[PDB]
C-alpha cells in the first residue's frame, strides 16, 4: 500500500523555491537535429538541448525503483532533448512533461499531430 | 599555431625517439582554463576531444563492437565520459563502464568497485581508463612508476585485448607507469594526447593504437615518460575549445571491421598486416559476460 511518491516530491521542492537537480550531462552536438524528445543520439535542434538520458531521470538520480513495472527506464542509455528555456531543470522537465507516441516529439513542445 | 583549431596536440614522433631524463613538469600555461561552451562540463569536452582525435586514426570498428570505460564515475555521482563514448560510438556498441564510487551512467552495464574486482568472459575492441588518484600530485616526493590499477590495466590489456583493438589510459606528470609505455611497443601505433581544453595540465591519453599482442618496438617505460614530460615541458599548448563547436564529423565511422577467431600458431605477416591498418579483429564473438568479486564479511 505504502510506496514513496518521488515525482510528487519532487514538484513540490520545486513549487516552494527549490534548487532544480544539478549536474544534468549536457552534450555538444550540431543543434540541427529532428528535434525529437528521446534519441539514441543526441538530437536537438536550435531551440534544444541535450542532455545524457540517465542524468535527468528521477529515478536514477535518486537512487530508486522505476515506477515502470518491470524498472526499466525510458531516459537511460539514450538523449533527452530539452527545450533551451527550460533547460536550467532537465529533470522536472522529463518529469513534467510527455512524449508524443506518434511523432516522438514533446507534447506541446514540437508535437503538431492537433492542428 | 594551427594547432589551436584540433581537437589537442599528439606527441611528435621525434620527442618519442629521444632519451630525456625525468624533470619537474613546469607548464608555461598552467592555471589558464580554455573558455567552455555555455553549460559544458570540462569532462565532456575533454571526452569530445579525445573522440575527435581517435577519429584520425585507424580504429577497428566491427559490429557489435566491445567497449569498456575504466574511471568514469565523477564526484557529482554522473558519468559525463561515458555519455559522450555512446554518442561517439555506434548506435548499438556495447559498452560497460566501472569506477570505484556509486555512480548513475547510461553504460549498458556498469560494475562499482575497485577495478581489480573486475573480470570478464570476453575480449574488447576498446578500452578506456579515466583513472586517477589525485594523491599521486605530492611534488614533494621522487616521482616514480605508479603501480595500484595500472598494474591491472596492462594485465587487462594483454589477457583481454583483442588483436586489433586500441586504448587510451589517462596518465600524469605523477600517474603513470613504466610497462604501459612498454606495452605501448605492442601496438602498430602510439601517442600520447593532450586535449585543447586541458593543455594546461600535464594530463594526457596514451594512445595505442591497433593491438598486436607482441612487441612490435622495445619500449623503455621510464626513459619514454622522461620524453614526454620534455615534450610538455618545453611546447607550450594553447588552451582551446575550438574544435567543440564543429561536430558534424563527430560520430565514429562504422567500418563494419571483419572479427575472426584464430590461434596464435595462424597469426602470420598478412594478418599482421591486416591487424596494422585497422582491417581486422581478433577474439571470439560469444555474449559479453561480466562480474565484480565481491568480499564477504559478518562483522558482528
Ligand atoms: C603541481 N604543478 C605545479 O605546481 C606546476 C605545474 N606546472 C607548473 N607549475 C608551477 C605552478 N605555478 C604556476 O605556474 C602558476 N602560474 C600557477 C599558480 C598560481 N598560484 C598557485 C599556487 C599553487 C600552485 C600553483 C599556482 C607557480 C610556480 O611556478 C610553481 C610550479 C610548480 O612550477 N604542474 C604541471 C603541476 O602539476
Ligand atoms: C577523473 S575521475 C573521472 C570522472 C569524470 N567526470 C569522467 O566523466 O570520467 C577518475 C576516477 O578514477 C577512479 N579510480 C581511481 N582509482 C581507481 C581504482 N583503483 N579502481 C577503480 N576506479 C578507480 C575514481 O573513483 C575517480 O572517480
Ligand atoms: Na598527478
Ligand atoms: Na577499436
Ligand atoms: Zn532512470
Ligand atoms: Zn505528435
Amino acid at each position: 500500500a505504502f510506496a514513496v511518491d518521488a515525482a510528487k516530491a519532487y514538484k513540490d521542492y520545486l513549487a516552494s523555491g527549490g534548487q532544480p537537480i544539478t549536474n544534468c550531462v549536457k552534450m555538444l552536438c550540431t543543434h540541427t537535429g529532428t528535434g525529437q524528445a528521446i534519441t539514441v543520439t543526441p538530437e536537438a535542434n536550435m531551440d534544444q538541448e541535450s542532455f545524457g538520458g540517465a542524468s535527468c531521470c528521477l529515478y536514477c538520480r535518486c537512487h530508486i525503483d522505476h515506477p515502470n513495472p518491470k524498472g526499466f527506464c525510458d531516459l537511460k542509455g539514450k538523449y533527452v532533448q530539452i527545450p533551451t528555456t527550460c533547460a536550467n531543470d532537465p529533470v522536472g522537465f522529463t518529469l513534467k512533461n510527455t512524449v508524443c507516441t506518434v511523432c516522438g516529439m514533446w507534447k506541446g513542445y514540437g508535437c503538431s499531430c492537433d492542428q | 599555431s594551427s594547432q589551436a583549431w584540433q581537437p589537442g596536440v599528439a606527441m611528435p614522433n621525434l620527442y618519442k625517439m629521444q632519451r630525456m631524463l625525468l624533470e619537474k613538469c613546469d607548464l608555461q600555461n598552467y592555471g589558464d582554463s580554455a573558455t567552455l561552451p555555455k553549460g559544458i562540463m570540462m569532462n565532456v569536452a575533454k571526452y569530445t576531444q579525445l573522440c575527435q582525435y581517435l577519429n584520425t586514426l585507424t580504429l577497428a570498428v566491427p559490429y557489435n563492437m566491445r567497449v569498456i570505460h575504466f574511471g568514469a564515475g565523477s564526484d557529482k555521482g554522473v558519468a559525463p565520459g561515458t555519455a559522450v563514448l555512446r554518442q561517439w560510438l555506434p548506435t548499438g556498441t556495447l559498452l560497460v563502464d566501472s569506477d570505484l564510487n556509486d555512480f548513475v551512467s547510461d553504460a549498458d552495464s556498469t560494475l562499482i568497485g575497485d577495478c581489480a574486482t573486475v573480470h570478464t568472459a570476453n575480449k574488447w575492441d576498446l578500452i578506456i581508463s579515466d583513472m586517477y588518484d589525485p594523491k599521486t600530485k605530492n611534488v614533494t616526493k621522487e616521482n616514480d612508476s605508479k603501480e595500484g590499477f595500472f598494474t591491472y590495466i596492462c594485465g587487462f590489456i594483454q589477457q583481454k585485448l583483442a588483436l586489433g583493438g586500441s586504448v587510451a589510459i589517462k596518465i600524469t606528470e605523477h600517474s603513470w607507469n613504466a610497462d604501459l609505455y612498454k606495452l605501448m611497443g605492442h601496438f602498430a601505433w602510439w601517442t600520447a594526447f593532450v586535449t585543447n581544453v586541458n593543455a594546461s595540465s600535464s594530463e594526457a591519453f596514451l594512445i595505442g593504437c591497433n593491438y598486436l599482442g607482441k612487441p612490435r618496438e622495445q619500449i623503455d617505460g621510464y626513459v619514454m615518460h622522461a620524453n614526454y614530460i620534455f615534450w610538455r615541458n618545453t611546447n607550450p599548448i594553447q588552451l582551446s575549445s575550438y574544435s567543440l563547436f564543429d561536430m558534424s564529423k563527430f560520430p565514429l565511422k562504422l567500418r563494419g571491421t571483419a572479427v575472426m577467431s584464430l590461434k596464435e600458431g595462424q597469426i602470420n605477416d598478412m594478418i599482421l598486416s591486416l591487424l596494422s591498418k585497422g582491417r581486422l579483429i581478433i577474439r571470439e564473438n560469444n555474449r559479453v559476460v561480466i562480474s565484480s568479486d565481491v568480499l564477504v564479511n559478518n562483522e558482528n
